[PDB]
């Protein structure tokens, strides 16, 4: 539940970073 | 509640004209772009979140007694293996979430305790690292608009 | 200096979670309906004017040390003869486009200027007038969700 | 060029008080 959200976030994350 | 004492007259004035310069994209502080930088961002974030995936507030299950401990798991792993500015925001937006959901379910008493929990975690745990890289300054660099 | 950083960060918590909360609608207090009104009021005001006109202080020649002197005369005017809500929106509205104006024209040092002179005709001249026709609470009814 | 400005506000202030209501 909570190990599949933060994971979510964090390749959301990652992505928005490499972006900028 | 978040925003105890800004009652006054004179706040109201300066909230309308704070968000007329930022609304047209102008800062009147350094903190003023910073916050200006995060609000867009976790807006950019937010929206590139629903669409991979479910509304970030389409949750798992909060109450006081567990929201702690939901924060708690979820931060710890977000920044495990690492901080960049990408997490700082992801995490910006899941507190957001995390409050939205709280009024939407009438336990506006957590608001105030995520807010706690963000300044505590921000100031003990992400402060380190925002100064070895650039502070708040090239997170405006790297993430403003104008 | 001591403690700036610790507080800065509490301030982009509280600045975040604030902007979150309104932007999906949520008033979690009495001013935050006020202001939350007035922001949406006074983009409709300016939309208005837009439309009709040429954009707002567009032809006011603005400097820091004549600013003043044009803000009083265009303010009593606009009261010379009454007070009404939507007056006090176009008071709102005008504030911020000469401070939007203001820092376009590299003019940075007019923004906090204008906000103690709003705030001043606020308490002295217009105060009165709202607490004797309902308070914030009556404008919040004619505005809010708007 | 003030006198105008302030008369756009005033008149469009008022058709916004008649609208709110
Ligand atoms: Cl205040
Ligand atoms: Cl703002
Ligand atoms: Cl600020």
């Amino acid at each position: 539940d909570m190990e599949n959200l933060s994971r979510r976030l964090k390749v959301t994350g990652d992505l928005f970073d490499i972006m900028s | 509640p978040l925003g105890s004492m800004s009652q006054s007259n004179r706040e109201l004035v300066v909230d309308f004209l704070s968000y007329k310069l930022s609304q047209k994209g102008y800062s009147w502080s350094q903190m003023a772009a910073v916050k200006q930088a995060l609000r867009e961002a976790g807006d950019e974030f937010e929206l590139r979140y629903r669409r991979a995936f479910s509304d970030l507030t389409s949750q798992l299950h909060i109450t006081p007694g567990t929201a702690y401990q939901s924060f708690e798991q979820v931060v710890n792993e977000l920044f495990r293996d690492g901080v960049n500015w990408g997490r700082i925001v992801a995490f910006f937006s899941f507190g957001g979430a995390l409050c939205v959901e709280s009024v939407d379910k009438e336990m506006q008493v957590l608001v105030s305790r995520i807010a706690a929990w963000m300044a505590t975690y921000l100031n003990d745990h992400l402060e380190p690292w925002i100064q070895e890289n650039g502070g708040w300054d090239t997170f405006v660099e790297l993430y403003g608009n104008n």
